[PDB]
């Protein structure tokens, strides 16, 4: 999930953008 | 980059994703 | 209550839904 | 949309409540 990637790993914007809608 | 978590995480997601809005999952 | 908007609004969607996390959808 | 009910109008926990998943 975003958590698992973004907070307890590091995430780029690519995968943050994932989340838009 | 950084670590992103919980509000900051929101907030990340509110200013990348703009008039698109987002969902935030958990689990 | 308040008027909520933009970071205030996501802000408060991410104290009160917790775990469940949340949508937030301009439009 | 939200930003109708809770930006431009007020809205209450209940009605903020409804964007949780």
């Amino acid at each position: 999930g975003i958590v698992e990637q973004c907070c307890t790993s590091i995430c780029s914007l690519e995968q943050l953008e994932n989340y838009c809608n | 980059n950084q670590h992103l978590c919980g509000s900051h995480l929101v907030e990340a997601l509110y200013l990348v994703c703009g008039e698109r809005g987002f969902h935030y999952t958990p689990k």
